[PDB]
This record gives C-alpha cells, structure tokens and sequence, in this order.
C-alpha cells in the first residue's frame, strides 16, 4: 500500500489537492473538507502525538502510519530540487490532509475500497 | 550606517513556540475545546480564531473590533 500512497500523493501533488502543515490540516478539518489524513507515530515527538490523535480522531477518517517524520517530506517535495541525486534540506512534517479531487483513476477505486473496511 | 541620528530597529517578531499546539484543549476524549471566539464573518475563515488580549478580541485580515 506504500506504492500506493506514492501514487495517491503524486495525484495530490498534480491536482493541487494536498494542504501542507498541520495548521492547514485544522483548517481543512474545521471547514468540514478533509478526505485523507496521514500521520507519523513512534517518531520524534513527546507530546506533539496526543494531539495529533486527538484531533485526527473525529469523523470520517482513515489512518496510515508513517515511521519517520523527516522522511515525509521526499514524497511530497518540500524542498524538491536536484532531483539526480538527493534533496539538500527537507523539513519533516506530522500531518498533511489529502484534498483529492480525482477519484477516477487505476488504484483510486482500490484505495478507497481498502479504506471502506 | 551609523550617524548622528540613531536608528530604531524593525519589529523583530520573537519566535513562539508550541503555538499550533495551544488552539484546543487536549482532554481524554477527542473533543475539542478552544480558548478563542471564532470568527462568523465571512473575509476570515470558519477556522480563523481571534486575538486573545486582555479586554478584547481582535480579527486577522478582517481588521474588525468586535467590543462588548
Ligand atoms: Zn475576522
């Protein structure tokens, strides 16, 4: 499901419908848009993981854990350039809210299906 | 550089920590509690809290005093 998720925030990336920071994700949940929410535990954090559990609990949502924060950011380009190669400085990140718009594709059906159970 | 008149610096806007991690209140349910009035005009979002001063609550880009 990694391969997956790389391709599902790709699509998000192409069409715009990604929000990054976790500011942008309590927004998008406040104003009642939010479709796919990923998270990070067993990570770096002491408290910030509560939170982030407490606030991404509430309704509708499907959970996918990530094991590392700084290795977050490479699969939604933060800081995207030198692409032969590796990236200079990427922050990580704990939350980004997946606005997908397209729900046609080749394993958008699989994907939501897996997320229907 | 520096000459007879001296100059007063810009804004240096300190850098607050754990801010994001103030909005709602972290309870054992997953309810949530926030400290600041929202904000139901429509030039700041349904997620735009106010200020939190010591008499009265101020918007963003609004730019609006709502009083007492
Ligand atoms: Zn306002």
């Amino acid at each position: 499901v990694n391969t997956a998720l790389q391709e599902v925030l790709k699509t998000a990336l192409i069409h715009d419908g990604l929000a990054r920071g976790i500011r942008e994700a309590a927004k998008a949940l406040d104003k009642r848009q939010a479709h796919l929410c990923v998270l990070a535990s067993n990570c770096d954090e002491p408290m910030y993981v509560k939170l982030v559990e407490a606030l991404c609990a509430e309704h509708q949502i499907n959970l996918i854990k990530v094991d590392d924060n700084k290795k977050l950011g490479e699969w939604v380009g933060l800081c995207k350039i030198d692409r032969e190669g590796k990236p200079r400085k990427v922050v990580g990140c704990s939350c980004v809210v997946v606005k997908d718009y397209g729900k046609e594709s080749q394993a958008k059906d699989v994907i939501e299906e897996y997320f229907k159970c | 550089k520096s000459y007879t008149t001296p100059k007063k610096n810009k804004h240096k806007r300190k850098k607050v920590k754990l801010a994001v991690l103030k909005y709602y209140k972290v309870d054992e349910n997953g309810k949530i509690s926030r400290l600041r009035r929202e904000c139901p005009s429509d030039e700041c979002g349904a997620g735009v809290f106010m200020a939190s001063h010591f008499d009265r609550h101020y918007c963003g880009k609004c730019c609006l005093t709502y009083c007492f």
